[PDB]
Order: C-alpha cells, then sequence, then structure tokens
C-alpha cells in the first residue's frame, strides 16, 4: 500500500537557525509541514524519505530568512484496488462495518460485501453472521475484534476546499470486500 | 425597485413541429450516425495513458487493432505514424 | 383630419373593431367569388377574370347586410380596402381605374382572391432562440446561460 | 486529519496587460443592477 | 463568426474528439500557417498534430498547399464544416431516388470521406449481408450497377489524384505531392468485373487503385434547390403546375449552370415530349398551362424568345429574393402577430413612407403602431433612414423614412440560427451528461439481461433483475429519449431553413 512521491517547495529558514546545519533544518521543516495529511491526488502523506537535491539559499529583501528550493521524496499511504489487507474493527453500521488499522480509520464493508446469508441483526447494532450447517446464525463481529483479512474493492477523494468568501468528514475513504472465502476472523479458517 | 425577473413572459410561441414517417425516419438517421462517429480510426481519443500495476489481466483484455494509415501517395511525406 | 379621420373614425378610435371585422368580411366574400373562379377553373382567362371579384360589387356587397351604413362610396370603402391592400394579403392586379371597376376599386380584388402564403412559416420562429425576447446576454456561463432559458425549458416542456 | 493546504500564497507582479470590458463580463464583475434613481428612504432614517 | 466558430468547435468534438476540435478550431481561427508555429501554439506532441491533419484532409475538412521558401501550408474552409447537418437530408433524398444500395453506398462515401469503386462496392455489399437472410446472397454486379448509375447520375464525383512522377519533376519528391484535380474523368468510373458472396459475421491487388471519389455536395445542393422551387409552385397554384415546372427544371438541369440567374432556353415542344405519358394532358393543354404561367404576377417564370412556338425562362435571382422575402414576412408575423407582419409588408412595398401614412393606410390605431415600429427599429429589422430638413442632419429637422434592406436583414437570422442550433446542442450535451449516470447504470443490466440467453441459463433472471430501482426510473429515461428526439427533430427542422436563407445570401452575392 505504501508509495513513494518526488516533490519540490521552497522552506523559509527563521535566522536564529543558522547554527544548525541546513539539511537537518529543511528536513525538520518539511516533516513539520507535510507530516499526517492528505493530499488530494496521492493520499496520506508519512514522512520524507530522503532529500536529493537543494539549490542555493537566498535572501530576500526585508527581511532576515533564508529561502531555499528543494527536491525530496515522501512515502505516502497509497492503497491501490484489491490489495488483502488485516485491520481491526472499530463500529458497526446498518450500511456496514467499520475498519481500523490504527493510524487510519476510514475503512467500511458495505453490507453487499458480507457473506449472503447474514443481511441483518436482531436489531442490535453489532452485525451477526450465519451459515448453513454449523454456526446457527450465531456468530458476531465484535467492534474491535481481532485483525479481520479483507480486500479493498473501491476508493474516492472528496474535496473540502473553502468555498465562498470566508467568514468534517476525511477527505479520503475505503470500500472493502469479505464475501470470499477464507477472508474475515481468523478463526474461520 | 425590484428588477424583472430574469425571464419575462411572452405572448407568442414556438409554433408546433412538423412530424411524420420521414421526419422520423431523419430523427433516427441522425441517431445512427452519431452512433458510427465512434467506431473507427479517425474518431482520435486520447492515447491510453497511467496505468496503475502490473495486472495479470493485462494479457488477456488489451486492445488489438491494426495501424491506420492513408495511402501516402496523397499526403506530404512528412508525418508518418510508423 | 381630425373629426374627419375617415369616417371609420366613429368613435374617436377609427371604429377599430369595425374596420378590422369589415376588412374580415370583404376578405371572406371575395374569397367566396374567387372560390367560385377557382371551383370552375373557368378556362383560365375567365378564371382570372371571375377571380376579379369586382369592387363596385363589393361596394355594393358591403352597403348592404347593414354593414356600410355610415360613408361609403368609394372613397372611404376604396380606402379600407387599401388597408388590406397594404400586405401579403394582396398583390399588384389592379391593371389602372381604366381595367375593370375603376381598376375593380384599388384593386380589391388583385391578390385577394388567394396570393397564398408564398412559404410555410420558419423554423427560426418555431424555435426559442430566435423568439426569446432577451437576445445577447444568453452566455455560455451567465445568469441567463443557456442553460436554464426558460423559453426553451418551456419549449422543452412542451 | 484534513486536506493540506498551503499556506503561503506570496507572489511578485510581473506585467500588466491593459484592455476592454465587454458587456458580458461588465454584468458579470458587478454585484447588482442599480435601477432606482434616488438617494435616501423618504423617512427621517436617511437609509440609502 | 465567432457563433460559427462555436458550431465548429461542438461539431468537431461529436465528430472527431477533443483533439481534433483543438487543432481544427485553432486552425480557422489563425488561417493558413506552417505545422511548425501550429505545434507550438498548441503544445502537444506533434504526433497528435500530425495524425489529426491526416485525418482531416483524409474527409477533405483540412486542405494543404504548397508554399514560397518550400514550406507547406494548411488551411481549411468553414462552409466545409457546415455540411454534415445536411448529410441526413443527402441520404433521405437519395434513398428517395435511389434503392437502399445507393443509400448505403453514399452512406460510406461520406464516413469514409474519399473512397475507390471497388472497395466501396464490397463495403456496401459486406454491410449489407445482414439485410437479407435465410440464404439470400447477392455479387457485386447489382452494386456495380448501381454505383455507375449514381456516377453517370453526377451525384458521384472523382476526387484528385496526383501528377504522375515519372513524367514529372523527376528525382527526389518535393514536400508535398501537389494533387491535381481533372474534370472529364469526374464521372468516368473505372472497369471491374470481380464479384464476391458476402460473408455472414461467421466469423471464420486493386484494379482501379488510386482513382478516389466523394460525393457531389453542390449537386445536392442543387437538387434540394430545385425540390424548394417545386414546392413553392406546387403551393402558388397546384399540383399540375408543379408537375409542369418540375418538368421545365428537368431539361434544364441538364444544361443549365447553377450559378446563372437564368436558364438555357426550353421549348414547349420538347417540355411535352419529355412530359410523363402518365398525365393526360395535350400539347395546346401545355401551351395554355405556360402562357399563364408567364402571365403570373409575381414573374416566376418570363417568356424571353418564342422558339418553338413556346419559349419560356425561369427566373432564378427572382424567385429567391421572393423566398428569401416571404420567410422574413413568416418570422415576423408568428413573433410580432398578424399585424405586425400587415405593416412589415407595407414598409416593404412603400418604399418609402412615414408613421401617419402607416396608421392611415394600416388601419392601425395611434398608440398601437408607434411602438410596435419602435419595436422593429430597435430589433434592426427595421432600419431607418432618415432623409434631413437641413443640412446639420439635426433630429428636428428630419424625416424618419424607413428602409428595409433585406441581405443585412438575412445576415442576422443566420446568426440567430448558428446560435439557437449551438444553444441546441448544448442543452442535448447538457441533459446526456447529467443522467450519462442513470444510462450507464441501465446499460450494464441490459446487457447482463441480453448476455448468455443463447447459453440456455435459467430463466430466474427477468424479474430478478428488474427489481431494482431502476423500473420505476424506466419512465423517466424515456422522458428523457422523447426529449433528446424532441430537440433533434427540433434542429432537423432548423437546418431546413438554413439551406434556405444560405441559397439567398449565396445567390444574391456575385462572388467578384
Ligand atoms: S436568452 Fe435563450 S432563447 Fe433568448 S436568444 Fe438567448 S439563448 Fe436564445
Amino acid at each position: 500500500m505504501f508509495v513513494l512521491v518526488e516533490m519540490v517547495d521552497t522552506v523559509r529558514i527563521p535566522p536564529w537557525q543558522f547554527e544548525r546545519k541546513l539539511n537537518d533544518s529543511i528536513a525538520e521543516e518539511l516533516n513539520k509541514k507535510l507530516a499526517n495529511k492528505v493530499v488530494y491526488n496521492v493520499g496520506l502523506c508519512i514522512c520524507l524519505f530522503d532529500i536529493t537535491k537543494l539549490e542555493d539559499a537566498y535572501v530576500f529583501p526585508g527581511d532576515g530568512a533564508s529561502h531555499t528550493k528543494v527536491h525530496f521524496r515522501c512515502v505516502v499511504f497509497h492503497p491501490f484496488l484489491d490489495e488483502i489487507l488485516i485491520g481491526k474493527i472499530k463500529g458497526c453500521s446498518p450500511e456496514g462495518v467499520h475498519v481500523s488499522l490504527g493510524f487510519f480509520d476510514d475503512i467500511l464493508i458495505p453490507p453487499e460485501s458480507l457473506q449472503q446469508p447474514a443481511k441483518f441483526d436482531e436489531a442490535e447494532q453489532v452485525w451477526v453472521w450465519e451459515y448453513e450447517t454449523e454456526e446457527g446464525a450465531h456468530d458476531l463481529y465484535m467492534d474491535t475484534g481481532e485483525e479481520i483479512r479483507f480486500r479493498v474493492v473501491d476508493e474516492s477523494f472528496v474535496d473540502t476546499s473553502p468555498t465562498g468568501p470566508s467568514s468534517k468528514e476525511a477527505p479520503y475513504t475505503l470500500v472493502g470486500s469479505i464475501s470470499e472465502p477464507g477472508l474475515g476472523l481468523l478463526s474461520w479458517w | 425597485l425590484k428588477p424583472p425577473p430574469l425571464f419575462p413572459d411572452t405572448d407568442y410561441k414556438p409554433v408546433p413541429l412538423k412530424t411524420g414517417e420521414g421526419e422520423e425516419y431523419m430523427l433516427a438517421l441522425k441517431q445512427e450516425l452519431r452512433e458510427t462517429m465512434k467506431r473507427m480510426p479517425y474518431f482520435i481519443e486520447t492515447p491510453e495513458e497511467r496505468q496503475d500495476i502490473e495486472r495479470y489481466s493485462k494479457r488477456y483484455m488489451k486492445v488489438y487493432k491494426e495501424e491506420w494509415i492513408p495511402d501516402w501517395r496523397r499526403l506530404p511525406r512528412e508525418m508518418m505514424p510508423r | 383630419r381630425s373629426v374627419t379621420g375617415g369616417a371609420w373614425y366613429s368613435d374617436q378610435d377609427f371604429e377599430s373593431e369595425f374596420v378590422e371585422v369589415l376588412n374580415q368580411q370583404c376578405f371572406k366574400f371575395l374569397q367566396s367569388k374567387a372560390e367560385t373562379a377557382r371551383e370552375s377553373k373557368q378556362n383560365p382567362m375567365i378564371q382570372r377574370n371571375s377571380s376579379f371579384a369586382s369592387s363596385h360589387e363589393v361596394w355594393k356587397y358591403i352597403c348592404e347586410l347593414g354593414i356600410s351604413k355610415v360613408e361609403l362610396s368609394m372613397e372611404d370603402i376604396e380606402t379600407i380596402l387599401n388597408t388590406l391592400i397594404y400586405d401579403g394579403k394582396v398583390e399588384m392586379t389592379i391593371i389602372a381605374a381604366k381595367e375593370g371597376t375603376v381598376g375593380s376599386v384599388d384593386g380589391h380584388m388583385k391578390l385577394y382572391r388567394a396570393v397564398n402564403p408564398i412559404i410555410p412559416p420558419t423554423g427560426l420562429v418555431r424555435a426559442p432562440c430566435g423568439l426569446c425576447p432577451v437576445f445577447d446576454d444568453c452566455h455560455e456561463g451567465g445568469e441567463i446561460s443557456p442553460s436554464n432559458c426558460i423559453y426553451m425549458t418551456e419549449w422543452l416542456e412542451f | 486529519k484534513e486536506q493540506f493546504r498551503e499556506t503561503d500564497v506570496a507572489k511578485k507582479i510581473s506585467h500588466i496587460c491593459f484592455g476592454m470590458k465587454s458587456p458580458e463580463e461588465m454584468r458579470q464583475q458587478a454585484h447588482i443592477q442599480v435601477v432606482s434613481k434616488n438617494l435616501y428612504s423618504q423617512d427621517n432614517q436617511h437609509a440609502p | 463568426t465567432q457563433a460559427e466558430i462555436k458550431l465548429c468547435s461542438l461539431l468537431l468534438q461529436e465528430h472527431f474528439g477533443e483533439i481534433v476540435e483543438k487543432i481544427g478550431v485553432h486552425l480557422i481561427r489563425t488561417g493558413s500557417q506552417p505545422l511548425r508555429v501550429i505545434a507550438h501554439d498548441t503544445g502537444t506532441s506533434l504526433d497528435q498534430v500530425k495524425k489529426a491533419l491526416c485525418v482531416l484532409v483524409q474527409h477533405n475538412l483540412v486542405s494543404y498547399q504548397v508554399h514560397k521558401r518550400g514550406v507547406v501550408e494548411y488551411e481549411a474552409q468553414c462552409s466545409r464544416v457546415l455540411r454534415m447537418l445536411r448529410y441526413p437530408r443527402y441520404i433521405y433524398t437519395t434513398k428517395t431516388l435511389y434503392s437502399d444500395t445507393g443509400e448505403l453506398i453514399v452512406e460510406e462515401l461520406l464516413l469514409n470521406g474519399k473512397l475507390t469503386m471497388s472497395a466501396v462496392v464490397k463495403k456496401v455489399a459486406d454491410r449489407l449481408t445482414e439485410t437479407m437472410e435465410d440464404g439470400k446472397t447477392m455479387d457485386y454486379a447489382e452494386v456495380s450497377n448501381t454505383f455507375v448509375r449514381l456516377a453517370d447520375t453526377h451525384f458521384v464525383q472523382r476526387c484528385p489524384s496526383v501528377p504522375t512522377t515519372e513524367n514529372s519533376d523527376p528525382g527526389p519528391p518535393p514536400p508535398a505531392p501537389t494533387l491535381v484535380i481533372n474534370e472529364k474523368d469526374m464521372y468516368l468510373v473505372p472497369k471491374l468485373s470481380l464479384i464476391g458472396k458476402g460473408k455472414r459475421r461467421r466469423s471464420s491487388p486493386i484494379p482501379d487503385d488510386g482513382i478516389y471519389w466523394q460525393a457531389n455536395l453542390d449537386r445536392f445542393h442543387q437538387h434540394f434547390r430545385d425540390q424548394a422551387i417545386v414546392s413553392a409552385v406546387a403551393n402558388r397554384m397546384d399540383q399540375t403546375s408543379s408537375e409542369i415546372v418540375r418538368t421545365m427544371l428537368r431539361m434544364s438541369e441538364i444544361t443549365t449552370s447553377s450559378s446563372a440567374p437564368f436558364t438555357q432556353p426550353l421549348s414547349s415542344n420538347e417540355i411535352f415530349r419529355s412530359l410523363p405519358v402518365g398525365y393526360n394532358i395535350s400539347k395546346q393543354v401545355l401551351d395554355q398551362y405556360l402562357t399563364l404561367l408567364a402571365d403570373d404576377p409575381l414573374e416566376f417564370v418570363g417568356k424571353s424568345g418564342d422558339s418553338g412556338g413556346g419559349m419560356y425562362v425561369i427566373n432564378l435571382h427572382k424567385a429567391l429574393a421572393s423566398l428569401a422575402t416571404a420567410t422574413l414576412e413568416s418570422v415576423v408575423q408568428e413573433r410580432f402577430g398578424s399585424r405586425c407582419a400587415r405593416i412589415f409588408r407595407l414598409v416593404l412595398q412603400k418604399k418609402h413612407i412615414e408613421q401617419k401614412q402607416v396608421e392611415d393606410f394600416a388601419m392601425i390605431p395611434a398608440k398601437e403602431a408607434k411602438d410596435m415600429l419602435y419595436k422593429m427599429l430597435s430589433e434592426n429589422f427595421m432600419s431607418l433612414q432618415e432623409i434631413p430638413k437641413t443640412p446639420d442632419h439635426a433630429p428636428s429637422r428630419t424625416f424618419y423614412l424607413y428602409t428595409v434592406n433585406i441581405l443585412s436583414a438575412a445576415r442576422m437570422l443566420l446568426h440567430r440560427c448558428y446560435k439557437s442550433i449551438a444553444n441546441l446542442i448544448e442543452r442535448r450535451q447538457f441533459e446526456t451528461k447529467e443522467n450519462k449516470r442513470l444510462l450507464e447504470k441501465s446499460q450494464r443490466v441490459e446487457a447482463i439481461i441480453a448476455s448468455m440467453q443463447a447459453t440456455g441459463a435459467e430463466e430466474a433472471q427477468l424479474q430478478e433483475i428488474e427489481e431494482m430501482i431502476t423500473a420505476p426510473e424506466r419512465q423517466q429515461l424515456e422522458t428523457l429519449k422523447r426529449n433528446v428526439n424532441k430537440l433533434d427533430a427540433s434542429e432537423i427542422q432548423v437546418d431546413e431553413t438554413i439551406f434556405l436563407l444560405e441559397s439567398y445570401i449565396e445567390c444574391t452575392m456575385k462572388r467578384q
């Protein structure tokens, strides 16, 4: 699921920094600026991988800082479709089961993905399972459970940019699949 | 004070359309025509781009077609598609 | 041109309803006579001669049925007939005052007898855009953006 | 966790391109259509 | 010409696609220029520009010309991009004049743009195989017969050909092959004898090499002009008279030029011998019809001589002036009522008049005409000429004499129609793209239902598939479809107008 992407940016180093060697300061500043945030075309950023090249460090008039342009590589969470994944549950819903990878949580298993036999619960939100001969419609999925196996089947970016003159859902969502044998709770197999 | 609404009403109205078997055939022919423009080389779409991964399915579903060439004696010798 | 206005100026309106209904009556009656001519297709020379609806005879047809009790003799009738001769209800067949009854009086047969609408309506008129009072405006992305022309919206509905 | 956005949009002028405004754009820029000749409300509040 | 440029963009998008639209619009915007600057301006890969130009010249959309300093210039004509709208009409009248084989010939010819006889007849036969079944077959013989008949009757006209290399400019070739057009063989079909039974989609060297062909657009325009004239005549007097005028047009066409104001001389004797045997008409009856037609006060036809007893010549320029005038009356009447057309025509026939005369002579009440003339004047359908009373041309010292400039009038309607078709096209595209989600949702399940039907799968899918939300939306899909159909019918009728409006602005101009 992890992917590596190349980037470029301009970094301002405020003047009391000048003691420490530059490369370290730019690395810190980029991690500060970009870490733990999501880009509209490449997903969720983890941290920078390395810095490839550095231009000259100008000083613009009217300011003490030094501006530098940077070429750098950053590792980003961007799972592609049909990847097999293991992840804890985080909550049931009528429209599906929410799953969590710990650092990320916007995974939904819709009921169409669930196995045919089980369609709804006894009015309790904890999703139940059913099966033909054994498992007489009594297994159910705990809201955390184990790291169930599932395979991604859909994804989307949704924009959240401001609209109109100035003066909560995450911009990324995934859909998983559970139907195929060997998936779900490990105890089943 | 209030300016008029963006659509002021008009007393006259557009005259009823003429219809008939010939006109129906014109309409159907126009539709059929629209369909034809989507199934020959002259319908230049953007060349396919941006594969995600080395999906094993790539072996089978790949679209196969001969390279379109016009007869070259009618055109300048400058724009060969190779 | 005061109280006179042509004696049709009764009610100080040109008596619009009466002038228009009188013109419609003349038109329909001369249609009837030209229709006798057309139904007979009389030896075409005489077909068009009978399609010369004699407007002295029209003048005598319009004094009666109680229509033109008001001033009628030539002048006032001739001029209202002429009000009908200023459009596509008519076309030149007067041949001066000497051929026909005083030129069939201003040519009140001329081509009332027919001149069928040279051509039918026009797609332009039979379409919203062309009929839209507010033209111009309607710009790709704007208030009257053609993507809402209620005229169309309606023409679409109907 | 929210969509990243750049914080500094600062820039520098490089050219002035003079030109003309046609009716469509002139309407598109404007907010309202002034239609009344008068300056203030009849009441003593004198609100425009 | 901006509306027109919008039409070009729309029809390039609809026929060919984005990149082709982009190149075509930029070229029709900038004029004849060499390739390198086009590639620079567009900024795309020269491969795309090259491929698009090859496709465009294949359909004869664009044209390339050798130029000074050895560079090659590429150019397009705006008129040519305004023709595919007429292709339905072309196919209809050809199906009217020829069986479905001629229809297929013409369809293939226009869709390909240029093709030779052998391959077109082969492709027509192949595409006809699915039009007859139960062991029925066909040979290239009948298709060749229809093709040669079409070519003889001038609907089919030969494309240009190269000059011979070993005859002219031996050695390295020039930048462009500089094709030349030959007129004597324009209707001369080459010869073949091959015949082949078409393959019925069972899924299990050229004698006419280089002899390409393309439909004769001018013949179709002339033929349409003839049909319009006949239709005017049929409505004018009678079906018999139009059958007569359809006659004088027949012997006129084979020898008359399309551009002259007047046809070649015709005699009633040759009209009569050409007159159908199925009509019970005598020579004297024809002579009477011709004399009274020539006596028509709209001067549809004139005498112009006495050769052969009956001698008559149709007046093209004057008629089209009448054709156009009438449609001007038409647009006025509906959009402004009969009384308004009553005044407009009055002002036309009275070359110079004033309002008080109009009210007196148009039976219009005061305070009802004045505003209406102002409306016509505001709309520029009426042009004020304004002779003065004094040289300062002060409004207090002038007469408001009205005047009509028919040629200018037509031009704005052309502009109107251009915007009109543009706005229809956009709305249809807008409707298509908004409903595309439900369209594809329906199409996938229709494909699922149509799939594996012959494989013998169980019938427990017709109702099960239908259980979804699409079913109570089919009536909305039908509403969509009729809206599209109904927009298209509107487009169609507008083209029929365009033909007459364009026919006049062409005929009224001398192009000197
Ligand atoms: S407002 Fe709409 S209907 Fe009127 S002219 Fe403009 S596009 Fe056509």
